[PDB]
Order: C-alpha cells, then structure tokens, then sequence
C-alpha cells in the first residue's frame, strides 16, 4: 500500500429551521450553539485535489451528563460531499431521551491514511422531546396503641 | 473450587509450543492438562453421566466437527453441570463457535471480521490497522476478575463481539476505546456495523446461576508468546514505550478467576431462635425478638478463612421485603438481633450476596 | 393432539366439548410434565427454574 | 460384603442340612458348621454353601431417561 493524507474543506454547518447557516475550519470548534442540524464537510486528499472515501467517517455525540455516547454514520450521494440531517422527531429510539449538551465529534479514519483526525465541530443542544448494590433499608412501622 | 483434570483442545498441535508461557502457568499451579486435537473423533467429555474432565478450554478457532460426544449441547449442559469454559477465536471463528457463543448471550461476527482501530494502533502493526492496543482505562475494575495491581497497555488482534442487553448476568470485561468499529477489513461499509462504539466488548464472562464461570475471549493470539515479551508504543506521535506489555498479569488473574481460585464463596450453617434461647421453637409469636446467624467462608489459597462480609443485607420477607437490615459481623457468625413485625403469616429470612466478581450466593429459610 | 378417543372421529379430539383442537401441536417453555393419571383427568406440571446461562426462556 | 449379607446356608451331598453359628477370631465375622459325620485323614465331603447378598448392584449412570434401560 502507499501513503495518503486526508483534508476538510467548505465545511459550513447550518441549523435548519421548519435556515441561517455558519461556516468553520478544521483546527477550531464553533463559536455559538446550534440547536436542532446538518453538517457538510468536503473530505478530499491532501497535496493533490481528488475525491477519496475514507474506509471511518463516523459522527459521535457524546453527553456529559450521563456519560453516553451515541455514533452516526454519514453515506455519501453522487454530490462529491456528504448529510447529516437531523429528524429531530424521528430516530426516537436512537436517543431515548434529549440531554442539554451534546459534544459532537468527527471520527475519521483509514488504513491507507497517514493521520486520523477527531475534533468538535460545534457544541449541539437537541431538545426533540443497581442490579447488585444495597438496597434501600425498611423498617417496620408499627400500629400505635390505643 | 473445582477439580484440577481439564481438557484443552487445540486448532493444531503447535499451539503446545507457541503458547509455551500460559500453559506452562496453568501447569505450575497444578491443573493437569490434556491436550487433544479439536477434529479427534475420540474425544469424549461425558461418559455414564460423569463429566470426566472438569474443566474445558477451547484454543481451536476455524473448527466445524469437534468430535465423538463434544457438540454445542454437550458444552451447554457441561457449562450447567458446572463447568468452566474458556474459548478464544480471532478471525477465523467458525459456525460451532459463533452458535456456542449465541447460546451464552455474546454475540460474535462473520468470519473475515476483525476489531479495527485507526487511532490506538502499535507501530508492530504492519497491516491495515488492527492490532488494537486497549488500555486499561476502560476496563471491569474489580479486584476479584481482574487482579490486584496497575497494569500496563494491554494489546490483542482479533474478532469483536457484543453482548446481548437482555442478560443480567453477561459482564464486560475489557471494552475497546471509542474509536473502534469491528467492520470487514480492506472493504467499504455500507451497513451500521457491529458495535461501532464502546460497546465493542472483546473479552467477556458468563456468570452461569449455579456459579459456572465462562470467558468468552476474542483474539487467541492475545495468549501468545509473542504478545506476553513485546513492548507496546501507540503509532500516535510519541507516545509512552512501555518495556513490560501488562498481558502476562492479565491472563493468569483472568485464569484464576475462571477455575475458582480467586472468588469463591460457600454458605454454613444458619440458626435462627429467641433471643434467651438456644433452639428454634416451631411458630414465632408477633413481636418477638428473633435473632439470625450464618457463617460464610471465601477461599483464600484454599484456606476457607471468614469473610469480611462489609454490607451483607438480611430481608425479612412475606412477599415484598417488611424488613432489610445490615449483618453486624461478630465472631465470625454474622448475627442480628431485631423483632418481628405485627403482620402475620409464613414468612423467609433471605440473605442475598450479589458482588461484581463474587460467588452469588442466595439463602432463604 | 394424537390420541384416538373415539371410533368414528378424527384423532385430536375433545368427548366433553365435541370439538377439534386448534393448536394440535404445541410445547411447554417454563413447564414439565410432573404426572398424568391413567385416564388423562388430572395432569401435574413441575414449573420450571431460570434459565442457567440466563438465556431468555419466553 | 460383609455387611450386605442376608443369608447362609449350608448343605451336604444329596438332601441334608447343617448348622453353623458365628464365631470370632483373633476379622470377617468367620463363620463354623459343625459337620454330621466328622472326616477321618484321607476322606472327602462334598459341601454345598450358598449365600445372598442384598443392596451390592450399583446403577451407574445413577439418572435414566423415561425411555433408556438400566
Ligand atoms: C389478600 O391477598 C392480597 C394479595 O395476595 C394481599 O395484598 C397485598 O398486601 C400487601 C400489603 O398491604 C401489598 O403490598 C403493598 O403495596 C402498597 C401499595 O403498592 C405499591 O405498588 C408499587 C410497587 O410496585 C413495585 O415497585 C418496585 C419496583 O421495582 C418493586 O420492587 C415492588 O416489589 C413492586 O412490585 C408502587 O409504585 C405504588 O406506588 C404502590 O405504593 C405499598 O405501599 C406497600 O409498600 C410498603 O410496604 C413494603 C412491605 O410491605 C415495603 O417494602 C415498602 O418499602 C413500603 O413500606 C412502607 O410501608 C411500611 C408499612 O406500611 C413501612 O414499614 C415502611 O417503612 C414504608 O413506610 C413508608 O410509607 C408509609 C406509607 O405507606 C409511611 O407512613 C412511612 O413513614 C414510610 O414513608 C406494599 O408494597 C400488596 O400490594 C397487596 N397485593 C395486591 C395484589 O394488592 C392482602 O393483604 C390479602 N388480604 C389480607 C386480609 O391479608
């Protein structure tokens, strides 16, 4: 095998309204929050312009409150860039319930690849809405005397 | 404990001397071992109904004829007979042992798969990234499975699994970090793959209702040689180079903790009577002092020394617990002294120990 | 299901509601059959434990 | 076997019968019979002996199937 690199550009997330949209590169997060989402990224290979597909290109949320982790995967159409299109109604399941802060990562990845990179586009806020421990201690109340 | 006789059956006979350090362990501590190839058509584990190996390890990924009596429901009722079964497949897994894994609750996967992993990689790799090196930061955290001590980057290839969220008794032993997807290697994806996040278990245990351990581990070169003398040095720019790999402390807690050696728990004799008497009288009245005693040994080196018994919890039952009160250990005997309620009826004193790593013991009178 | 009970009558048969049964062939998941007397007309079934390896048993 | 014993008897060449009674020595609770007609040097009596042992046939699979045999 021989060696690649791998570059984002355009980029330009926008939140979608029932649809303003903001743009950032690839060193730092966004400023501002953004509640729903469908951020496009231009993945194309370093050092001479080409279209590759990473063999990785999952999207991770991860909640700071309760410690999960819920990861996407983006699949590209003839359009030579890619969608994440939030239902924000559907995908129910997926999210059993919405957490205030979701910290969105973009884990990309590949055999071939020289480096993967992994960084927080933009912080999200979606809103779309024991077995072996000591158990709590009873006692009894008993009747009061006549 | 158990009994010393197992039975190890092998893919080929070169796993004798490839896997020399492991096996050489299990010998030193005295289990007797036989080595048998996983196509003999000799090979029997039962005979008259008498399981005549006690325990049983499985080294033979890529097998699909295991032999004269040894079939997947004959390692099923092995394993309810109380039997501890350890089985390692990477990348060649084989119809019997995916089927053997799905009758435990621990999904396994295709045959070409392989826990792939593009951030955590050793430069020792040199393929398409998969030479996964876990940490030890994500990991079971009890003393009992996993041992006692720090270790160090911990590294295996192999195939992932997943375990079945219905299980209440399935554990996870040594999860992979969030950055591995367990897909066909050197093909595009196309579906959601097979426990894409953390939940990529690689090493998993089954603690069986009647106190049957079994590991179901991926990645058998994980208990190679090769892996237990390597140093370990993440393919990310400069990271630590550690000069022991950690794997060798890992495996012999795992094979402590799988042969009952490590945690083991066994129930004595209880007695329960009036407070001022010495014999249980038939038919306690309402409102009178009662007071209950049970002794509990633990095996340490075979020496079956009392328990420390931290939070043992007595339930007082009819049928939801009236009553739930902590075991104050004095003189070895766990003894609590309290009254019985106004409500009548029959009714079970119940002491539950259900520990992560522990023998679950369950006691009702 | 298969036990003949009558001369003229199909085999899965039931003298007191002269009917057929519905489902002719079924099996028990959480029961054993502990007993049945000579002539079918007290049966005792052993209810069954959990399952060992924690399987689900519906 | 010598617990599971429930029976001794013996007898004599034809239709006869002996008595013996339990002895000890100075241990497999020996038994003697006491002969009809004693043995002089050179004779031979052909004697019959005939013993039941009870509860001695052990089943060895221990658990059988309602359609296996024993
Ligand atoms: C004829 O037959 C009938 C059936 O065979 C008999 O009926 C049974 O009778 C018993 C006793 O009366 C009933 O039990 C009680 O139900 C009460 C109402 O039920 C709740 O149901 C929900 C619970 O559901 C599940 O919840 C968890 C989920 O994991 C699960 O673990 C649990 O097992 C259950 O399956 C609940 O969500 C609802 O909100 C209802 O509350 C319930 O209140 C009773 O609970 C008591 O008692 C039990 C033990 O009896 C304790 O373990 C509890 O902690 C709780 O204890 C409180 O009361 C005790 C005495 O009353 C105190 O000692 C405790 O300290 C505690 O006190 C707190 O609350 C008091 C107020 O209630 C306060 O005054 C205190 O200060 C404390 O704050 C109990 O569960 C059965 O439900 C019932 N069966 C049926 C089918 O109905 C009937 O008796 C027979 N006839 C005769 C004449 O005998």
């Amino acid at each position: 095998k021989i060696s690649t690199e791998v570059g984002i550009t355009n980029v330009d997330l926008s939140t979608v309204d029932k649809p303003k949209t903001t743009r950032v590169t690839y060193p730092a997060k966004a400023k501002g929050t953004f509640i729903a989402f469908a951020l496009f990224f231009q993945l194309v290979d370093v050092n001479t312009g080409a279209e590759l597909t990473p063999h990785q290109t999952f999207v991770r949320l991860h909640n700071q409150k309760t410690g999960q982790e819920v990861v996407f995967v983006a699949e590209p159409d003839n359009k030579n860039v890619y969608k994440f299109e939030l239902d924000t109604s559907e995908r129910k399941i997926e999210f059993d319930s919405a957490s205030g802060t979701y910290t969105l990562y973009l884990i990309i990845g590949d055999a071939t690849l020289k480096n993967p990179i992994l960084w927080n586009v933009a912080d999200v806020v979606i809103k779309f809405p024991n077995l072996f421990t000591p158990k709590q201690e009873i006692q009894h109340l008993f009747r009061e005397p006549e | 404990a158990s009994g010393p006789r197992t039975l190890v059956l092998l893919d080929n006979l070169n796993v004798r001397e490839t896997h020399s350090l492991f096996f050489r362990s299990l010998k030193d501590r005295g289990f007797e071992l036989t080595f048998k190839t996983a196509d003999d058509p000799s090979l029997s584990l039962i005979k008259y109904g008498e399981f005549l190996y006690d325990n049983l390890i499985i080294f033979s990924p890529s097998v699909e004829d295991f032999g004269g009596n040894i079939n997947v429901e004959t390692i099923s009722a092995f394993i309810d007979g109380g039997g501890s079964v350890l089985v390692a497949a990477s990348s060649d897994i084989g119809d019997p042992l995916r089927e053997l894994g799905s009758e435990c609750g621990i999904e396994f996967d295709e045959e070409k798969t392989a826990v792939i992993d593009h951030h955590n990689y050793d430069i020792s790799d040199l393929g398409q990234h998969t030479l996964i090196v876990a940490d030890t930061e994500n990991l079971l955290k009890a003393p009992t499975i996993v041992g006692k001590s720090s270790l160090n980057p911990i590294l295996f290839r192999g195939v992932g699994m997943v375990a079945d969220p219905d299980n209440p008794l399935v554990l996870d032993i040594l999860t992979g970090s969030s950055t591995s997807y367990s897909f066909f290697p050197d093909k595009p994806i196309t579906q959601y793959p097979h426990a894409v996040g953390k939940n990529t278990l690689l090493i998993a245990g089954l603690q069986a209702r009647n106190n049957a351990r079994v590991i179901f581990s991926g990645s058998l070169d994980f208990f190679s040689d090769s892996f237990f003398n390597s140093a370990v040095q993440k393919a990310a720019p400069g990271s630590q180079r550690y000069s022991q790999t950690g794997n060798y402390e890992l495996a012999v807690a795992l094979s402590r903790w799988v042969f009952k050696e490590e945690g083991v728990l066994r129930v004595g004799p209880v007695s329960h009577h009036r407070v001022g008497e010495t014999a249980p009288p038939n038919a306690y009245t309402v409102t009178d002092l009662v007071e209950y005693s049970i002794v509990i040994q633990q095996l340490s080196n075979g020496k079956w020394v009392p328990f420390d018994g931290d939070d043992i919890q007595l339930e007082f039952v009819r049928i939801d617990p009236f009553v739930r009160t902590f075991l104050k250990k004095k003189g070895g005997k766990y003894s609590v002294q309290f009254k019985l309620p106004d409500v009548y009826g029959v009714f079970q004193f119940k002491v539950d120990y259900n520990r992560l790593g522990y023998t679950h013991l369950y006691s009702s009178t | 299901g298969q036990v003949y009970t009558e001369a003229k009558r199909p085999p899965g048969f039931d003298r007191v509601r002269n009917a057929e049964i519905g489902n002719k062939d079924f099996e028990l998941d959480v029961l054993e059959e502990a007993y049945t007397t000579e002539h079918w007309l007290v049966r005792i079934y052993k209810v069954k434990d959990l399952d060992n390896r924690g399987l689900s048993r519906t | 076997l010598e617990a599971r014993l429930a029976h001794l008897g013996v007898q004599v060449k034809g239709e006869d019968e002996e008595e013996n009674n339990l002895e000890v020595r100075e241990s497999g609770r020996f038994f003697t019979v006491k002969l009809p007609v004693a043995l002089d040097p050179g004779a031979k009596i052909s004697v019959i002996v005939e013993t039941v042992y009870t509860h001695v046939l052990h089943p060895y699979p221990t658990q059988i199937t309602q359609s296996e045999k024993q």
